[PDB]
């Protein structure tokens, strides 16, 4: 048996690392947690410190808010039993205003009302913890590639219950808080629009999803080929090209008559992966508001 | 209509992304040559991308890519065949050449260093609070060759603080002097190391260390080529 | 024709089969003997699809479709009009890929490193082999195969799907979707992150992955490492595909009603099973 570097067959420490200083205000950032042998088999066995600052605690907060609205709904219909709280988990849901109320605030709480406060928890949750995405990348003097990447998973999120409901004209036509409920509602919402694999868009969704599926069994493999060349360390081979880079490149050029460079393949990385949801938004935005049958569209693309 | 519209842009960006993925790919050993070193006839339809730099961490300098490509080392080998296409034969000692599996590039004769200029990787000896917190400790124990016999045993092991990860293995030869096993190509048990790629009368050809309290990024290439080559080479 | 450094990795040997009869290249592509296996299995499968493309009266992309024997011919053989192309397609198929899998092994000798990519992509083969032969010989029909034709599979897996109601509740086909959800997700981060760190503010000098480590711990209070992201990413990789085989095998075999049902076991536990109130009471 040879070694496959799956998991390492040797742990070690040192002391607990505070990590890089730069424009980071020092004052926010909690202490080291304890160490986990069980995470350091697999990666990094250290926990903690991490940084929370104003929007941290912010988007932390309403994001427990958005969490506990749903769950006392819960509480709610289960008739405060937990027996029955457990038995159908699954099946409770906190669904949206009726269409009567339309884009209305005007909601009663068991009509609704309930689902607008949680959706505002949940708005101020994300887009607080998509700044703090940005600022602490500016702090450390890194890209915004990671603000950038995750705005575009925010625009699906975006459009499945915000922007297109509003186009739509109803908060009916968002998304229900519920496990089974948005099962149910992601299978009717195609029934609804004439199937949606006749949606070019979902199809490109999709090829992209099979696609970053690919890229990282390829990827990761890859580099865990050429890890005993100390093929890893990413950065230093794209400053200096050693021979993991190099016989990294030449097994995909063998292959398939192309190869890319340690940089160029997190490139192909990044945006493989960003499309899922890019390509996705548009086709969700144009279901209903501007296409209101895609079998009828693909007939005769118009 | 609107969707055809929105579905039409979208291939034509698409085709933009792609190109500019492709020639993103290409600041590295382009353009092609021809088995002699010569610029190859045609380079594809793709051009060369526009050069960029890298600003070095630690007043190490600049890097600008694409640009000047060569082996800044000799390679012995030779043609088999009167066309393109064929294999070329070591025609010396594969091993000691490092050639084919186990070729190594030029990389900078410095030490990688962390995030506060410091080397990156020590021997644990020399790391303060550094120690094995989990699975055999290798450190006493014997190293044995592909072919079942003992060459060495381990004496410390070289370790990346700021990832607190093992890199090499430190092992003694019988001739009181030591050499570096990459962590990736051992198999550390109970009782013993095994080295597969690698038989006994070839630990003393793996490349030996300048400092021995640090490795540069050239050594570290000639050590992992030269066992990883031992995969073919030391076969039988 | 060769990468500025790619001469002095053109050695000799690694071939698994035929010695040096087919060690060599081809412009990039390295030929070994499954090279020219998998050319032959190719050329073959592309064949008999275009000779299906005519006994069916169309040249069009959109509309040609192999179709695999009717359920009537059980495991047997059939005629090549009514599902015999489409056995011989699948075999031919699966020659290519095991081949295209071999081929990699041999590349991976030669160039002396681990064998981790043919090991992930045998997984995607699997997946394949649980379609169109492992879940039909359960069930004792080839007729239960998907068809090869851009649209007409679709149709299959959207008319499989709705055969044991809304699919979305097949359990194995939840975890399945987590992790190609997740793979997704991880995708995502690991090439911004290299990139953030390659690519620093306008002007400033190249993070380091000391920085990589620092930015997620700030953000999310832990950091996997950069060994452990690519272990992680095969990981997740490997999982979704083995979850989704995992529970195509499972249905129409041991299962066979509609998934949303199989959830009673759940709410039906001696316990709650009769409590009243809640959804399911
Ligand atoms: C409508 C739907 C709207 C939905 C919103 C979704 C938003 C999600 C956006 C996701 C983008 C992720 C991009 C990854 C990336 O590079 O991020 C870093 C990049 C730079 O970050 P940095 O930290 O400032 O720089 C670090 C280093 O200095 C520099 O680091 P660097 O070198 O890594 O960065 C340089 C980078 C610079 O990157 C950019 O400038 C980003 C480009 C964003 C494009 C947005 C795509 C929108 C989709 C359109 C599809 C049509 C559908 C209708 O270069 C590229 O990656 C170039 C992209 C290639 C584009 C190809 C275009 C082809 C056009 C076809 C022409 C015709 C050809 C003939 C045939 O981020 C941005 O520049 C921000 C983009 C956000 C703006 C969105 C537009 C607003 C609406
Ligand atoms: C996994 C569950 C279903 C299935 C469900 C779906 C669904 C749902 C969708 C597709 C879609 C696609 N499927 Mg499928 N598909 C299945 C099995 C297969 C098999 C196989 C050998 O078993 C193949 C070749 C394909 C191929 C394809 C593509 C034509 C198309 C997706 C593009 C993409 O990016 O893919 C991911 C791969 C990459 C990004 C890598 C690059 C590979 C390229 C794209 C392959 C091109 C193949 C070419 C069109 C066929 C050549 C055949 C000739 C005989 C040589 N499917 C199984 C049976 N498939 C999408 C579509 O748009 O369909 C119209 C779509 O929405
Ligand atoms: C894209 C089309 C549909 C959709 C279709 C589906 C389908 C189809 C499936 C899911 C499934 C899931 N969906 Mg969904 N889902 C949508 C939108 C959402 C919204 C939000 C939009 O903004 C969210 C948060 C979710 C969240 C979820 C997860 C709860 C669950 C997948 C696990 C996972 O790996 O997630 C990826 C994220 C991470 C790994 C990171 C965060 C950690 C997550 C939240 C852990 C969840 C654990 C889960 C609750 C454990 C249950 C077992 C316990 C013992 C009770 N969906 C849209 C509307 N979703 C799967 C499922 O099993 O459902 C029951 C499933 O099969
Ligand atoms: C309406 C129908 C049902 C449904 C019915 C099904 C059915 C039926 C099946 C799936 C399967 C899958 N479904 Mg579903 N599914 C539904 C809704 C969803 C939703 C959602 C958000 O609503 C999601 C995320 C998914 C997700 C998934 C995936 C987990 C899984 C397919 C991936 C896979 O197996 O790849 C595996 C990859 C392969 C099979 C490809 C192998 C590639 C081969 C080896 C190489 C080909 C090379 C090519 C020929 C070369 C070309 C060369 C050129 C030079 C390029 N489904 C609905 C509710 N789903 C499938 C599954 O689990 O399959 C095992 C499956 O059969
Ligand atoms: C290309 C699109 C893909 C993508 C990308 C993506 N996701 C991202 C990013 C990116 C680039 C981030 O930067 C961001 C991130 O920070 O990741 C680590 C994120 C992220 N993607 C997430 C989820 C997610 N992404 C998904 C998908 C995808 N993300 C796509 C596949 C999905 C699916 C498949 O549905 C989910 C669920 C989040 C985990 C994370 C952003 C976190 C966020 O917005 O947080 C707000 C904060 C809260 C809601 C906090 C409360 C949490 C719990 C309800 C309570 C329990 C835990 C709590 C810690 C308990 C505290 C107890 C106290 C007593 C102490
Ligand atoms: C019966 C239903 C049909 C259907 C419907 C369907 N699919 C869909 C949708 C719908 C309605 C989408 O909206 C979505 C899409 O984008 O479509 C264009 C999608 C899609 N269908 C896909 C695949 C797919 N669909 C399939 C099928 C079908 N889809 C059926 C035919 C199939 C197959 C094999 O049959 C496949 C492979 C994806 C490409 C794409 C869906 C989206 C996706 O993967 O998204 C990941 C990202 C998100 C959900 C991002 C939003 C993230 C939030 C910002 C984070 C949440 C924050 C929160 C704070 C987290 C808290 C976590 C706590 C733990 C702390
Ligand atoms: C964990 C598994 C994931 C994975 C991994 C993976 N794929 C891989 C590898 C790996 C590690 C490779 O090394 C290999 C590669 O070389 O990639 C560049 C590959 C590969 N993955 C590919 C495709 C692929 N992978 C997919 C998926 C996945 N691959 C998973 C998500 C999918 C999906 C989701 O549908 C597809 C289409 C190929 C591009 C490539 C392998 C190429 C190959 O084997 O080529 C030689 C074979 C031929 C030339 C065959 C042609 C045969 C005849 C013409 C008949 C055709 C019959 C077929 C049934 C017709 C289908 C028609 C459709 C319309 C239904
Ligand atoms: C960090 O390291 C890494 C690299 O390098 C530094 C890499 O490059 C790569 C991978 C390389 C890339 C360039 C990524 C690109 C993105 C993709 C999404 C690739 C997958 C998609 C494709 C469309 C590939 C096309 C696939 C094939 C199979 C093309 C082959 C074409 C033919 C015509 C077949 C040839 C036919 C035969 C029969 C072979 C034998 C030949 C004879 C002549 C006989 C990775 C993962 C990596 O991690
Ligand atoms: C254990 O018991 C306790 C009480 C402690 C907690 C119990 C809680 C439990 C068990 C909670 C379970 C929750 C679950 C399972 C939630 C699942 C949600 C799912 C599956 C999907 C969500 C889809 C939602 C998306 C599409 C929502 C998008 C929302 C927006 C874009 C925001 C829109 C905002 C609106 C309409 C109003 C705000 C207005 C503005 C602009 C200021
Ligand atoms: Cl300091
Ligand atoms: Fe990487």
């Amino acid at each position: 048996a040879e070694y496959q570097n799956i998991f390492s067959q040797v742990q070690v420490r040192g002391p607990a690392d505070l990590g890089m200083t730069e424009d980071v205000n020092l004052a926010n950032r909690s202490g080291v947690g304890p160490f986990s042998t069980l995470l350091g088999w697999f990666g990094n066995a250290q926990l903690g410190p991490i940084y929370l600052g104003s929007l941290g605690v912010l988007s932390l907060f309403s994001g427990l808010m958005w969490f506990f609205t749903i769950g006392i709904w819960f509480w709610y219909q289960a008739g405060w039993n937990p027996a029955v709280f457990l038995r159908d988990l699954f099946f409770f849901s906190l669904e949206p205003p009726a269409p009567e109320y339309g884009l209305s605030f005007a909601a009663p709480l068991k009509e609704g009302g309930l689902w607008l406060i949680a959706s505002f928890f949940m708005f101020v949750a994300v887009w607080s913890w998509w700044g703090r995405t940005y600022l602490r990348a500016q702090a450390l003097g890194m890209g915004k590639h990671t603000a950038w990447a995750f705005l575009s998973a925010i625009w699906l999120w975006m459009v499945l219950g915000f922007i297109r409901p509003i186009l739509m004209g109803s908060w009916s036509e968002a998304v229900p808080y519920g496990i089974f409920s948005h099962l149910d509602w992601t299978n009717n919402f195609s029934l609804v629009h004439g199937n949606l694999f006749y949606n070019p868009f979902l199809g490109l969704s999709i090829a992209f999803l099979y696609g970053s599926a690919l890229l990282f069994a390829m990827h990761g493999a890859t580099i865990l080929a050429v890890s005993r060349f100390g093929g890893e360390r990413e950065l230093e081979q794209i400053a200096d090209r050693g021979t993991a880079a190099e016989r990294a490149a030449l097994f995909w050029r063998w292959t398939m008559g192309f190869n890319a460079t340690m940089e160029g393949i997190h490139r192909w990385a990044i945006w493989m992966a960003v499309l899922v949801t890019l390509t996705g938004g548009i086709g969700i935005l144009l279901s209903g508001t501007v296409v209101d049958n895609w079998y009828v569209w693909g007939q005769n693309h118009g | 209509d609107l969707a055809s519209l929105a579905i039409y842009s979208f291939w034509i960006f698409l085709a933009g992304l792609i190109y500019y993925l492709q020639t993103e790919n290409m600041r590295e050993g382009y353009p092609l040559e021809n088995e002699d070193g010569t610029p190859a006839a045609n380079q594809g339809p793709f051009p060369l991308p526009k050069p960029k730099t890298f600003i070095l961490p630690h007043g190490r300098g600049t890097l600008t890519v694409p640009g000047p490509e060569s082996e800044d080392r000799p390679i012995a080998l030779a043609r088999t065949a009167v066309s393109e296409g064929f294999p070329h034969a070591p025609t010396g000692d594969p091993m000691k050449d490092g050639v084919g599996p186990a070729s190594w590039v030029a990389r900078r004769d410095l030490p990688e260093l962390d995030g506060h200029g410091h080397n990156k990787i020590k021997p644990m000896k020399a790391a303060a609070g550094f120690h094995v917190s989990a699975g055999k400790n290798p450190i006493g124990l014997p190293v044995r060759g592909c072919d079942l016999e003992i060459a060495g045993k381990v004496v410390d092991i070289w370790v990346d603080i700021p990832e607190q990860m093992a890199r090499f293995l430190e092992v003694e030869l019988k001739d009181g002097s030591t050499r570096l096993l990459p962590m990736q190509m051992v198999k550390v048990q109970s009782n013993r190391v095994h080295v597969n790629a690698l038989s006994s009368d070839l630990f003393a050809g793996i490349p030996t260390i300048k400092s021995p309290t640090e490795v540069t990024l050239l050594e570290e290439d000639k050590i992992c080529g030269y066992v990883a080559g031992g995969l073919m080479y030391a076969a039988p | 024709a060769l990468l500025s450094f790619e001469r002095k990795y053109r050695v000799p040997g690694g071939t698994l089969v035929g010695g040096n009869l087919f060690d060599f290249w081809v412009g990039p592509f390295y030929v070994g003997f499954f090279g020219v296996a998998t050319f032959f299995f190719a050329a073959l499968g592309i064949i008999l699809i275009a000779w299906s493309a005519v006994l069916q009266g169309t040249w069009n992309p959109q509309l040609i479709s192999v179709y695999p024997p009717a359920l009537e011919y059980g495991l047997g053989g059939a005629p090549l009009a009514k599902g015999g192309l489409w056995q011989i397609i699948t075999i031919c198929a699966t020659g290519a890929f095991v081949s295209w899998a071999l081929r990699e092994v041999e590349i991976c000798r030669k160039l002396g490193i681990g064998y981790h990519i043919p090991f992930a992509f045998a997984f995607a083969i699997l997946a394949y082999l649980t379609l169109v032969l492992f879940r039909p010989v359960m069930m004792g029909a080839w007729g239960y195969a998907f068809p090869y034709g851009i649209w007409t599979h679709l149709d299959w897996v959207s008319n499989t799907g709705y055969t044991y109601g809304n699919f979305h509740y097949n359990p194995a086909h939840m975890i399945a979707i987590s992790f190609f959800f997740t793979n997704a997700l991880a995708l995502a981060l690991h090439g911004a992150l290299v990139l953030s760190a390659a690519n620093p503010e306008k002007g400033k000098e190249m993070r380091t992955p000391d920085h990589e480590d620092t930015f997620f711990r700030d953000l999310v209070g832990y950091s996997i490492g950069t060994l452990g992201i690519h272990r992680l990413g095969l990981l997740l990789s490997l999982s979704a595909v083995f979850f989704s085989a995992l529970c195509m095998i499972i249905t129409g075999t041991i299962w066979f009603d509609q998934w949303v049902d199989w959830w009673q076991w759940w709410v039906k536990l001696p316990w709650w099973a009769n409590i009243p109130g809640g959804i399911n009471g």
